[PDB]
RNA sequence: CGUCAAAGCACUUUGCAAAAGCUAACGUAUCUGUUUCUUGCCUUUUACCAGAAACAGCCGUUUGUAAGGUGUGCUAAUUUGACUGUAUAGUUUUUGUAAUCUUUU
């Protein structure tokens, strides 16, 4: 009975990611948690009045996750049924 | 010296170098691979598990995993220096009958009685692809590209297929019977080929006809599959037969050393990598080290 | 949860607490809560200029208290 | 859980700290909590400023802590696999 | 047991009609960037999946020489947003 | 006293940290005692140490450096011997026996030299199974055990800053065969994390009795019951243990899944399907945990070696306190320029009966291999040098009963095995180290709690071999305290 | 196969209680003292004879009587307790286990009352002979007068379960029992392995016996010692089995049949075989 | 969950926090807060460095996660040989045959 | 109970290896023999009396491993391991006190 089930199916995709510090991230998507714990693959991401530096194996502590901006290609009315 | 060494229960197989040039492997009907040294000529591990018999092994180009094709469709795979299983590649509904491997020790190709090729992949532990024709496949041979694939079946027609197109791209011509070894030169440009009309053949590559057609070294009731080799420099060419004898062409069509020494068939005859010794094995459970001095 | 803490010890004694928005007070230390909800008597004020307000019985909420001192052995 | 036991046992040793407040504490601790509470003496704070002062006793709130900073033997010491139905990690003779 | 009685009765109701409306929201952030859309799905947490996203917000040259306010606009296809972020829902309707 | 479970206490330690050890099947386990004549016998006899690391309530570590003694009246030697170099004395006593003799015994002779006690009353599961008393019956058994032993210590000193009580934190009720001590602050914290906040210190405060629990009210009174007041501790302990030792026991093994399902404690199926007694200890090694109790029960009584420095040096150190030996001691230095001092008791025997190791407390400074030290006796002064001889340290040894950890320097506040220093040494021999300033004085001779009495005659049964059996004689005199040799005139 | 078995609660009782005029009745083990298979030993080295067991074969100016101290003889029993100390030119002797617990069990006889039910042969509990400490606050009403209002929201653990159950009399029993039925879950061991009742002779001799009987007694006694004396710990080895061998070859078949079938098939068999060589 | 914490235990991480600092050393122990535990740390305000050694973060206090490096760190078959020997065949021909 | 991984599963027949590693019932049972010595009763040696030490056999037990057999499933069932295994938007961590501006070097 949560919309986090949804991001669970998520996973492989690219996103640029906005958090509360308002960094940028860009990278794929492995894993996320119940607990919005989100784990990426070949990432590029930058800091808050800093140059763009790549990281490969980027985790967030999902508390700081503003929001996901997602691909265009993505079904959503396949991914809210259970 | 020659070294004749003893060891297995059963019929014995396959029995290969390193890439390297340090040790052998060796295994066949025991269920048992067994692993030697090259220069105090001792046995190491006792690679146990597989529960059917083995058909074919291989090293990894790293030289410590070891790739197997039991009778009971499992492809197993051992870590030489512990000695531990890693997986089992189960797959096919029949018995395996060989095995190759590439550059990148990753990819791997078996052969199945099911008359289905299929290429694996070391990480995944599943078919990558799947290619079936129609009579049970025999003899596999991958190129050193990492691109051609060499299919020999009981049509006596050598097929060849890419891992691009997947298409019936050629097909080798002029053999009547039956395939029990292939072998791609350490060039790429070169097959080696036993059928059971006893024509021991070499074919190209790229063109596509033969070169030379080899005579002298017979198959028969047994029905084992026996082997050929390309030696280290691709002058020689070592071919075994059920005669007992380890027949050495010169690759220019001459025959120059036939070697008894087996009191039964032979198998699969090798090469060493740089110093001129040969490993030939034969049902009979014993192994030799012929040298040229 | 709701480990109940060990202010045992501070009871019926004065204390100097700071609170969030560097806001300071003295108090003889009542009760205490689970969520660390405080009771103090004679409460003192310390402003930012030093001017020492006398308030009486007040209750500190938990959220807010950074620390909580002992003015005398 | 591991990173709350390793807290309760430099009770004893001297400590450093830093709290959302921005200043740094150092002293020796008496009492921890699994809240994070603390429980120190002789403690020689340092701000922003750089302002040093002493306070005889003092308590925490964990909510206020940053992080703590630990004696170096504290890396020697045993990290347990605790259990579904278990608060404090401890040694398990027992099933699991 | 109780989530369920709420979800028709009570303040959430009016994305649950609003977004089966097929309607578009106006939504203050907690940024300062206020969010303008049409809702997919929601939460009892506000988290929400927001499709045609544009957003509305001012910003200064900050000492350019050594400023005035500028608003800009982008349009995102797919978003989804902690509810943490947001501080002010208004549903407002096209009829 | 004789077989109340002190040596299965430490057992009961070591299972929880050295997860090879297995229990031999006819007989026990008997961890520490080591010697085989010990073994045959199956009492102890000769006291050995032990150094392990014992966690505690939330999780802190300490290394225990316990000496089990020998419970048997006539080897009160090995008792008295490490009395004057341990910091504490635990006390284990039988909740079936009683406070015998050798637990008076030693109770009153280790308040004269400010020993403070810890109570562990063992064997209270045997109470529920052999006895079977009903729980509230049982409550006053227990009750009085910890009275008898506080009417020993009121004979020898009427003070309440010693007084033996659960309330306190002084007690602990533990069976050693199932595995499980519990103090009255460890039981509160079983019903506290598992039902979110309270105090445990306002808990176990009211669990001791002449103190009733109203299901109705909530709340507690000295109240004489009314109908069906209990009595806090049966209420919330003794009726929740006894359930246990028959839950268990009485194969309603349906039933133990969903109560141990609570808890979530899961057992595999073969595990009902299994044994008595081998069960419960596998449940109560499940559901109480480690012996977290007693460790509590220690480092909050018992006072680390700091602590203790000041009072043990004044009643043990001859010589004055204003020196810089007596100032080293009550500092507990631990620096290189600080002076060395020992203090040896007993020798223990080797794997072979060639040597003896030496088990000394490290009161101040570091000793490492090869050190030159004076190594002092018991006649010894400052007007006659006599007594003392120099002497090498070959190795240095941290004791663990069966096998030893090899050490190169060693640190006060520490006890330690050490390897050489033997043949100057004849029961008591302080060590300290040869450069230094002057006087050094000795550690006082300790109080047996029993003279030697008993006599008996030793001549070889072939003379020719008398050199020999007089080399024995005197290695008995190292590794037995009492012992004394003292040849008559006529030749005996 | 038949090894290995599991049995409940109440099937034990029953089998111990079928069996109950078989098994044994002491549970403690001190009731042996001078009776063990070490004591036993070691009379045996010192020649000496103790009055209820077995007696062997042999095995194997400093006394001066003005010297000595006579004071009550010293018998045999004392050199077989502490063979170092009252004995000179001790060899081969054996030191015995020096007490044990005391088992404080006593089985129900009437079973209407409790499991838990205090017997009348503890003595009261009385303590009026005591002088404690003295405190003027009193330890309980102290810890209530600090708070007398304050409460305790959860209550006990197993707060449904009652502390007796329908077998917990029974199994109680068990526990103290003699060794095969304390098991609950054993091995299988085979009929001759059973020895039903030697433990009649091992608790030694009840009275007014004839000596027709002692002697026996003494007998079997003997040789239970003789073999606990010599026994070997066994050597490691592979099973070699000869009625498996057979079994192997082409020449013995297997068939199941009645016992007095294949006895008759025995008793014949041998006849003809002696016939045959005479 | 929490597989994918397990598996980046023992290993050099750089750790950025909400205050912007950023924290480097292997992880020892993690938590279902996020509270790690670092060893021999150091600490990258920004041309900076600092030297404090152990230290325990708390949960509220993290933003995100990332490897500097990697983790830190059948005895003889029955087979016997023999010398040479390689003797002649009367006859010719295959093994079955004759 | 829950997850993940491995494996057909339970029951059974043979083969082949092992079975003090830190004082301990491989078997809470228990029998025969050989050699070397000591004593018995004895003169024919065997056959024996009843102690010792040193070797042996025999009747059994456990474990691992290999190949099999019966019954059941290979569109399943069962076993075996491993595990940092619980759900909390209202004060001590994961549904934010954040947002924003300006000056100094
Ligand atoms: N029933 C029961 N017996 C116990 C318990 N603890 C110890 N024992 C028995 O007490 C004996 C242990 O004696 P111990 O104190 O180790 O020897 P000491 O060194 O002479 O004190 C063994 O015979 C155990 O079976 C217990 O908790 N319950």
């Amino acid at each position: 009975m949560k919309l986090v089930r949804f991001l669970m199916k998520l996973t492989n995709e690219t996103v640029s990611i906005e958090l509360k510090n308002g960094t940028i991230v860009h990278g794929t998507i492995t894993s996320v948690d119940m607990q919005m714990n989100t784990h990426l693959k070949a990432v590029k991401m930058t800091v808050k009045g800093r140059e763009p530096v790549p990281v490969e194996t980027l985790s967030i502590r999902g508390n700081n996750i503003r929001y996901y901006i997602l691909p265009d290609s993505l079904p959503l009315d396949t991914l809210l049924i259970d | 010296p020659n070294l004749q060494m003893f060891g297995h229960t059963a019929e014995v197989l396959v029995a290969r170098f390193d890439p390297s040039g340090s040790y052998f492997a060796s295994g066949g009907m025991d269920r048992q691979i067994l692993l030697w040294n090259v220069f105090d000529v001792k046995n190491y591990g006792v690679l146990n598990g597989c529960k059917g018999a083995i058909t074919d092994l291989q090293w990894s180009r790293d030289s410590r995993v070891v790739y197997c094709s039991s009778s009971d469709t499992h492809l197993m795979s051992w870590d030489a220096v512990s000695g531990q299983k890693i997986r089992k590649h189960k797959g096919h509904a029949g018995v395996v009958n060989a095995l190759d491997v590439l550059k990148v020790s990753e990819l791997l190709t078996s052969v199945s009685d099911d008359c289905t090729m299929k290429v694996w992949d070391s990480r995944s532990k599943d078919c990558i692809k799947t290619i079936e024709e129609k009579y049970p496949l025999t003899a596999v041979a991958i190129a050193q590209q990492g691109t051609q694939v060499f299919i020999g079946g009981i049509d006596g027609a050598i097929k060849i297929w890419d891992l691009r197109n997947n298409h019936c791209s050629h097909v080798l011509k002029g053999h009547k019977d039956i395939i029990t070894s292939l072998a791609i030169s350490k060039d790429g440009s070169s097959l080696l080929s036993n059928s059971m009309d006893n024509t021991v053949r070499i074919f190209d590559v790229k063109a596509q006809r033969q070169l030379q057609i080899f005579e002298g070294a017979i198959h028969g009731q047994e029905h084992n599959l026996l082997g050929v080799a390309w030696s280290r420099n691709s002058r020689f060419v070592g071919a075994g037969s059920s005669d007992k004898n380890v027949y050495v062409w010169s690759a220019t069509g001459d025959l120059r050393y036939v070697l008894p020494g087996h009191e039964g068939s032979v198998n699969h005859v090798d090469f060493h990598p740089h110093q001129d010794i040969i490993l030939s094995c034969s049902s009979d459970r014993t192994i030799f080290l012929g040298e040229l001095n | 949860k709701a480990g109940a803490p060990d202010l045992k010890k501070y009871l019926d004694r004065q204390v100097f607490v700071q609170l969030n928005g560097s806001r300071k007070v003295y108090g003889v230390l009542r009760g205490y809560d689970i969520f660390l909800n405080i009771v103090l008597e004679d409460s003192i004020e310390e402003k930012v200029d030093g001017e020492k307000v006398k308030i009486g019985s007040v209750a500190i909420r938990g959220n807010s208290v950074i620390m909580i001192e002992t003015l005398d052995k | 859980s591991l990173c709350i036991k390793l807290l309760h046992e430099t009770q004893g040793h001297i400590v450093t700290m830093e709290l959302e407040n921005g200043s740094t504490y150092r002293g020796k601790l008496i009492e921890a909590e699994d809240n994070m509470n603390c429980q120190m003496r002789d403690i020689s704070v340092t701000a922003r400023d750089g302002r040093v002062s002493h306070l005889d006793q003092v308590y925490i709130r964990g909510s206020h802590i940053r992080f703590l900073i630990v004696p170096d033997m504290l890396r020697n010491a045993p990290m347990f696999k605790v259990g579904p139905g278990r608060s404090v990690p401890l040694p398990t003779r027992g099933r699991r | 047991r109780l989530e369920e009685y709420e979800f028709s009765a009570g303040p959430l109701s009016v994305l649950q009609q609003a977004v089966k409306n097929h309607d578009q929201v106006l939504i203050n952030c907690r940024n300062n960037k206020k969010l303008l859309a049409r809702v997919k799905a929601f939460d009892r947490h506000s988290n929400m999946v927001l499709e045609n996203v544009k957003e509305m917000w001012t910003e200064k040259k900050r000492t350019a020489s050594g400023g005035k306010a500028i608003n800009k606009d982008r349009f995102i296809s797919k978003m989804f947003l902690r509810g943490d972020g947001v501080v002010l829902v208004v549903r407002i309707p096209s009829a | 006293h004789l077989h109340h479970g002190k040596s299965a206490l430490l057992d009961l330690l070591v299972y929880y940290t050295h997860p090879d050890t297995k229990p031999p099947k006819r007989r026990s386990l008997r961890y520490t005692d080591t010697h085989y004549l010990e073994r045959e016998r199956v009492m102890s006899i000769k006291s050995t140490p032990l150094t392990l690391a014992v966690s505690d309530m939330k999780g802190k570590t300490f290394a225990f450096q316990c000496i089990d003694t020998p419970g048997h009246v006539d080897f009160v030697d090995e008792v008295a011997a490490p009395m004057a170099i341990s910091d504490g004395v635990v006390l284990v006593v039988d909740v079936i026996e009683g406070v015998m003799i050798n637990t008076t015994r030693i109770i009153k002779h280790a308040i004269l030299h400010d020993m403070p006690i810890v109570l562990v009353l063992n064997k209270v599961d045997r109470l529920i199974l052999e006895l079977r008393l009903p729980p509230n019956d049982a409550y006053h058994k227990l009750r009085h055990v910890i009275d008898e032993v506080n009417d020993n210590i009121c004979q020898i000193s009427k003070d309440l800053k010693y007084r033996v009580s659960p309330e306190l934190g002084n007690v602990c009720f533990a069976s050693c065969d199932l595995g499980y001590c519990f103090t009255l602050s460890s039981f509160a914290k079983l019903y506290i994390d598992r039902h979110g906040g309270i105090d445990v210190d306002l808990f176990s405060k009211r669990l001791w009795g002449d103190i009733y629990f109203d299901s109705k009210t909530r709340k507690f009174a000295k109240q004489s019951l009314d109908g069906s007041g209990v009595r806090s501790f049966v209420h919330f302990i003794l009726e929740p243990l006894y359930k246990l030792h028959t839950l268990t026991i009485s194969d309603e093994a349906e039933k133990l899944k969903k109560h141990l399902s609570s808890f979530q404690i899961y057992l595999k199926p073969k595990d009902y399907l299994l044994d008595p007694k081998p069960l419960l200890q596998l449940i109560c090694a499940s559901f109480f945990g480690f012996p977290v109790g007693f460790v509590n029960a220690v480092t909050r009584h018992i006072p680390s070696p700091r602590e203790n420095a000041a009072r043990k040096a004044s009643q043990s150190y001859i010589g004055p306190i204003n020196s810089s030996i007596g100032k080293a001691i009550l500092e507990m230095s631990r620096e290189e320029s600080a002076p060395l001092v020992m203090h040896v008791t007993k020798l223990y025997n080797t794997v072979d009966a060639n040597n003896f190791y030496a088990f000394a407390r490290v009161y101040s400074g570091q000793v490492k291999k090869g050190q030159k030290v004076k190594v002092l006796g018991e006649n010894y002064s400052l007007e006659d040098e006599e007594d003392m001889v120099v002497a090498h340290i070959a190795e240095i040894c941290v004791p663990c009963a069966r096998y030893r950890l090899h050490v190169d320097g060693a640190v006060a506040g520490m006890l330690v095995l050490l390897g050489g220093v033997d043949n100057s040494i004849s029961k008591t021999a302080t060590i300290v180290s040869d450069n230094l300033k002057d006087d050094p004085y000795i550690f006082r001779p300790i109080a047996h709690m029993s003279e030697s009495v008993f006599k008996v005659a030793v001549e070889p049964h072939n003379p020719s071999e008398l050199p020999k059996l007089l080399d024995g004689l005197r290695k008995t005199n190292k590794s037995y305290p009492l012992s004394i040799t003292k040849v008559e005139e006529s030749g005996e | 196969t038949y090894r290995r078995w599991k049995l409940n609660l109440p099937q034990m009782a029953n089998l111990h209680r079928l069996g109950y005029q078989l098994l044994s009745d002491l549970r403690d083990d001190n009731y042996f003292y001078l009776f063990n298979d070490n004591s036993f030993f070691t009379a045996k080295a010192l020649n000496v004879a103790i009055p209820g067991g077995p007696k062997f074969e042999p095995l194997y100016e400093f006394n001066d009587i003005y010297k000595l101290i006579i004071r009550h003889p010293i018998k045999t029993e004392y050199r077989i307790a502490f063979p170092y100390l009252y004995n000179s030119r001790a060899r081969s002797v054996a030191l015995s286990e020096y007490h044990q617990p005391s088992n404080v069990f006593v089985p129900p006889e009437d079973p209407d009352l409790p499991a838990f039910f205090w017997d009348p042969i503890i003595n009261p509990i009385t303590s009026r002979q005591l002088t404690l400490h003295e405190l003027d606050t009193s330890p309980e009403d102290s810890a209530i007068e600090e708070d007398p209002n304050f409460e305790i929201p959860f209550d006990p653990f197993f707060h449904s379960e009652d502390i007796e159950f329908e077998h917990t009399a029974s199994a109680l029993i068990l526990l103290w029992a003699p060794h095969p039925f304390n098991k609950r879950s054993g091995a299988t061991k085979r009929a001759q392995d059973v020895p039903l009742i030697k433990h009649w002779y091992l608790e030694h001799c009840p009275p007014n016996q004839p000596v027709k009987v002692r002697v026996s007694y003494q007998k079997l006694l003997k040789s239970h010692v003789m073999n606990k004396l010599h026994m070997a710990h066994p050597k490691s080895h592979t099973n070699r089995s000869l009625l498996r061998q057979l079994k192997n070859t082409k020449f013995f078949q297997s068939t199941s049949i009645d016992w007095v079938e294949a006895g008759l098939q025995v008793c014949r068999q041998g006849y003809n075989m002696l016939q045959l060589l005479i | 969950g929490t597989t994918k914490m397990v598996s980046l235990l023992n290993h050099s991480l750089n750790v950025t926090t909400k205050d912007g600092r950023t924290f480097v050393g292997q992880l020892l122990a993690f938590d279902g807060f996020m509270n790690l535990v670092l060893s021999d740390c150091q600490e990258y305000r920004h041309e900076e460095k600092r030297m404090l050694g152990l230290v325990i973060l708390r949960g509220e206090f993290i933003v995100s996660l990332s490897v500097q490096g990697p983790p830190p760190m059948l005895l003889s078959g029955p087979g016997v040989a023999r010398p040479a020997g390689r003797g002649i065949p009367l006859g010719q021909a295959p093994v079955g045959l004759a």
